[PDB]
């Protein structure tokens, strides 16, 4: 069970690893916009939170 | 280049390119005019010599 919209969960992923192909090339998703980053170049990119 | 493919990387790399030429001929233009006005001091300094 999700958040409702206006009570909007919000989670903090940190101090690990990530694969964005998992997710991005998963064929469940219907929508999956990036804006200032690429979704291909994202997996090869890093952040601090 | 690392954040954005070439499709959308084209769009912000016109920008930094325009921005940073316009940049650069403004220096050059200031340098021919600067050495415009030292040549004639050169042209001074040869006649004083």
């Amino acid at each position: 069970r999700f958040a409702s919209v206006y009570a909007w969960n919000r989670k903090r992923i940190s101090n690990c690893v990530a694969d964005y192909s998992v997710l991005y090339n998963s064929a469940s998703f219907s929508t999956f916009k990036c804006y200032g980053v690429s979704p291909t170049k994202l997996n090869d990119l890093c952040f601090t939170n | 280049l690392a954040r954005l493919d070439k499709v959308e990387a084209e769009v912000q790399i016109d920008r930094l390119i325009t921005g940073r030429l316009q940049s650069l001929q403004t220096y050059v233009t200031q340098q021919l005019i600067r050495a415009a006005e030292i040549r004639a001091s050169a042209n001074l300094a040869a006649t004083k010599m």
